């Protein structure tokens, strides 16, 4: 799990931020996590994780959270596990569905970053 | 006008079956539109109208043979390429133009909104603990005539009210000219 093939985005502070749900909104198709709060909608979510790579491709994921400059949160996003864990090609859908939630109200959605580069592809 | 001029399958459609490619994303299941050999000044060019977006006249044509209908979808390559330029004004005129959950803090953008005259915005207290809440009358400012002021019992329950009243001063203050 070298740093050349394992990257620690989230520091020791991005791990345990909690916030509270006015009216959340959830959806999922496969191994990704999705959320928008509908009263607290369109806040900055900073989804960082300690991921890994191999051959410029998939090794793993941990979790993702929400952060702004002010520090608020609209919801939560992460690479979800499943029966096989996190299917790469299903991340095409799980991250796939994870891209278009809030987009109806002209405010773009947040997506998970781990399964993007190596699961959401292939 | 003409992309190909000689093509043609011999067991398939061609201008519908071999014509399947670009209309995957351009998205047109043509209940087909036919403008073949429409030239008024003596031109029989097959504009067997393939479509770019759902009604349009993709068209480029040269003769009533393999020449013509191919460059029908000539511009049905393009109007997706063309027109990628903007459509909206400064924002979408949509009834849902950007959300974003505007700031809940007060003294944050107060100094911004102190742009009324670029004010001295300042806050201080002497928080008694004698009896513990013994008395906290607050004295600060935004604006320059309504000295932002608060009053309360316990500290954090009353820490802002002047500074709240500060941040909520200038937008009501007629000041900025001196009186």
């Amino acid at each position: 799990t070298p740093a050349s093939r394992y990257i620690t985005d989230m520091t020791i502070e991005e791990l345990s931020r909690d916030w509270f749900m006015l009216m959340p909104k959830q959806k999922v198709e496969g191994p990704l996590c999705i959320r928008i709060d509908q009263a607290i909608m369109d806040k900055n979510i900073m989804l960082k994780a300690n991921f890994s790579v191999i051959f410029d491709r998939l090794e793993t994921l941990i979790l993702l959270r929400a952060f702004t400059e002010e520090g608020a949160i609209v919801g939560e996003i992460s690479p979800l596990p499943s029966f096989p864990g996190h299917t790469i090609e299903d991340v095409k859908n799980a991250i796939g569905v994870l891209i278009g939630g809030l987009e109806w109200n002209d405010n773009t959605v947040r997506v998970s970053k781990t399964l993007q580069r190596f699961a959401w592809g292939s | 006008g003409s992309h190909m001029e000689m093509a043609g399958d011999l067991s398939a459609g061609f201008f519908m079956e071999e014509l399947n490619t670009y209309r995957q994303k351009q998205g047109v299941v043509l209940k087909y539109q036919e403008l073949p050999n429409s030239g008024p000044p003596h031109d029989r060019r097959f504009t067997f109208q393939v479509i770019i977006d759902g009604r349009e006249f993709p068209e480029g044509e040269g003769r009533s043979k393999k020449e013509a209908k191919n460059a029908a979808a000539k511009l049905a390559v393009e109007i997706l390429n063309k027109e990628k330029k903007a459509v909206s004004p400064l924002l979408l005129t949509t009834t849902n133009s950007s959300e974003g959950l505007s700031m809940g803090n007060y003294i944050g953008l107060i100094n911004r909104i102190a742009q009324k005259k670029r004010l001295t915005v300042n806050y201080e207290q002497c928080a008694s603990g004698v009896h513990g809440p013994e008395g906290f009358h607050y004295k600060c400012k935004m604006g320059q005539k309504e000295y932002s002021i608060g009053t309360g019992s316990t500290k954090q329950e009353a820490k802002q009210l002047a500074a709240k009243l500060a941040y909520l001063q200038i937008l009501s203050e007629e000041t900025g000219s001196g009186c």
